[PDB]
């Protein structure tokens, strides 16, 4: 089967937090249906894309999803909480997923077309094989995510352009910008934000980084989850040999 | 101990029967008798029927600390003592006789050993408190095939057994009542069950020893007179999932290879037949429960 937990209370409370301070709004946690009806309004009417940004933003606050076996836990802990279903499993793609081989064969012994091998009635190896597949799992995502972070470097390598970005994390030592375009976070370092470092000041209570641009004197606050104009830039670290993209705001 | 006598008049005419194709209940010699299920009340009560075979089987538990072997197992015991409730030929607690240490190691291996209860499921906290299942037996009227009832008695209570919800805090057990949240089902891996062959020399022992062309005679699910005239026995146990539990031909007349091999694959058409009847009856009693429950709390 496959399962996925609930998300807990910690890993919204700072998701609410910035909602609550900068956007004045909230997400319920009651329950899978309160989140997402919660989620579907939190929406800024000057810019569509901002209730992407909540969601792509929200997702990375969610427990993983993971494969089991049904004698390693009791019936309630079958529960899929993003799908709002009692039980689930893979099956529909047996070619490129080994959990769905499983499946089948426990299928097949169901509806008393074959019996079932003995290497999927036995709790070891039942454990074996899940506790793999979720490996291999995890570690195919991560690779294609890899993957797509190096074509998309290589298509910024020789190439500037303003692009438009948003602002998913504020810190004082700079701010991490989301560039939609391209899917690629960017880092601006407090020193390549803007002049005077020692003039800066970062609110943590409003998420807000006020300072003063490099090729300006107006004393500029940076909220969270603004829409800001941003430079995009791919250079090779010469310590790391990783295609990063330095991104400088406007 | 007590005898059962028998003629040879008897004797005779039973064997001559068989050399006919005849046994004195009507059944035919693949055919296994009727198997009525019969749930109580309570939860691990059933009382399995065959013919004028008469068993009943009691699930019950209890909070126990596990072996220190075996920490994160439960505890799981099978009780099947005989008493002269099934006839005067049975000494009350003859725990030692032939037939009846043949029997409580059948039950063990098809059920215990097997591993057909997830006694792992039975730990409630590792190495300190864990559930401890016992299946008592209660053997009433005696017409033979003791060891299929059996099976057939402990497996039913196992699947239509209830145990306590159980909500821990640390080591602190609190063990919610039927009042309160309903009760937990046990965990089965597999569902075994018994089919018993008992063999006829139609002949004499020299021509089963050295005789040519094999002409022993196979029945299944004998009554209590086939079954004291039988020459050998053979108990092999088996599932849906066409695995052989145990196979147990302790001695008794020799048999050819093929044939037992052919009692196997009869008695596996007998298991399915069997098992899909157990599910059934299961389902019906829930929903009758249920039934019953939603009428008590419209009327409530
Ligand atoms: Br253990
Ligand atoms: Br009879």
């Amino acid at each position: 089967l496959r399962r996925h937990a609930a998300p807990p209370s910690t890993n919204f409370e700072i998701l609410n937090e910035m909602l609550n301070t900068r956007k004045n709004m909230s997400i319920s946690l009651e329950s899978s249906k309160a989140l997402a009806d919660s989620l579907d309004r939190c929406v800024d009417p000057e810019d569509p894309y901002f209730n992407t940004l909540v969601r792509i933003m929200s997702t990375r606050c969610m427990m993983a999803a993971q494969y089991f076996y049904s004698g390693a836990y009791s019936y309630p802990d079958f529960r899929h909480y993003g799908l709002a279903v009692d039980i689930y499993t893979h099956f529909t793609s047996p070619i490129r997923r080994y959990c769905d081989v499983v499946a089948h064969r426990q299928l097949a012994g169901a509806i008393g077309y074959e019996p079932l091998s003995l290497t999927h009635r036995d709790k070891n190896k039942m454990d074996m094989i899940c506790r793999n597949i979720n490996r291999k799992h995890r570690n195919a995502q991560f690779a294609g995510r890899a993957s797509i972070e190096y074509y998309v470097g290589q298509v910024m390598r020789n190439n500037e352009s303003t692009e438009t970005g948003y602002v998913i994390k504020v810190f004082n030592n700079g701010i991490v910008v989301l560039v939609p375009k391209f899917g690629v976070e960017g880092l601006i370092r407090l020193d390549n934000l803007t002049e005077d470092p020692n003039s800066a000041a970062f609110d943590e209570v409003e998420y807000k980084l006020t300072f003063v641009p490099t090729n300006s004197d107006k004393p500029r606050d940076v909220y969270v989850f603004d829409k800001v104009e941003v430079q995009v830039r791919s250079v090779m670290d010469p310590i790391t040999s990783k295609r990063k993209a330095e991104l400088l705001l406007k | 101990a007590k005898d059962i006598e028998i003629s040879a008049s008897e004797s005779k005419f039973i064997l001559e029967a068989l050399r006919q194709n005849y046994r004195l209940d009507g059944r035919s010699f693949d055919q296994f008798r009727d198997v009525e299920i019969t749930f109580g009340k309570e939860f691990g009560d059933v009382s399995v029927k065959m013919g004028n075979t008469k068993v009943h089987c009691r699930i019950s538990c209890q909070i126990a600390q596990p072996y220190e072997d075996r920490p994160f197992e439960g505890l799981f015991v099978i009780s099947t003592e005989i008493s002269p409730m099934a006839g005067s030929q049975f000494e009350n607690g003859n725990i030692t006789g032939e037939d009846e240490v043949l029997c409580s190691r059948i039950i063990e291996k098809s059920v215990r050993r097997s591993g057909a209860l997830d006694v792992e499921g039975l730990c409630i906290v590792a190495g300190s408190k864990c559930w401890a299942v016992r299946a008592d037996v209660h053997f009433l009227d005696c017409d033979g095939g003791f060891i299929d009832a059996s099976c057939i008695a402990v497996m039913a209570g196992l699947m239509h057994f209830k145990k306590p919800d159980i909500t821990v805090h640390g080591e602190q057990i609190i063990v919610h009542p039927v009042n309160e949240r309903e009760p937990v089902p046990l965990g089965i891996l597999h569902i075994p069950i018994c089919v018993t062959f008992s063999f006829f020399n139609p002949q004499d022992t020299e021509e089963n020893i050295k005789g040519e062309t094999n002409s022993e005679i196979s029945i299944i699910d004998a009554t209590l007179k086939e079954e004291l005239l039988r020459d050998g026995v053979l108990t092999v146990t088996l599932n849906k999932n066409r695995e052989v539990v145990q196979v147990s031909k302790a001695g008794g007349l020799p048999m050819d290879a093929l044939t037992l091999m052919k009692c196997c694959h009869e008695a596996y058409s007998i298991i399915e037949k069997i098992t899909d009847q157990i599910l059934q009856l299961l389902k019906e009693d829930s929903e009758k429960r249920n039934k019953y429950a939603a009428m008590l709390t419209s009327e409530n």
